[PDB]
């Protein structure tokens, strides 16, 4: 109760793994990423998939 | 980002001193001398 205004759409929530806000995940959404080689991907690349 | 090889993973958290990846550094400190690895 902050005086009557409703900061429950940019606060976390801790039902998701990760503690970001409801705007937060439509803007880690909406942004499209290419999934570059910053995640470990040389057993992706080595295996013929 | 890769592996580390020569320093032992400790399950505390301090500053950054050498940045290594995402959200690993590592630092030299009393606990014998010995390089660890943390978050
Ligand atoms: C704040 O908004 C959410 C939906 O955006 C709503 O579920 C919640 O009840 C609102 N908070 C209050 C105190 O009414």
């Amino acid at each position: 109760y902050f005086g009557g205004f409703n900061f429950s759409q940019i606060l976390p929530d801790p039902s998701k793994p990760s503690k970001r806000s409801f705007i937060e995940d439509l803007l880690f959404n909406k942004v499209t990423l290419a999934d570059a080689g910053f995640i470990k991907q040389y057993g992706d690349c080595l295996g013929d998939i | 980002a890769g592996c580390l090889i020569g320093a032992e993973y400790v399950n505390n958290s301090y500053e950054c001193d050498i940045p290594i990846g995402a959200g690993i550094c590592a630092s030299y400190q009393t606990q014998s001398q010995s390089i660890i690895a943390y978050t």
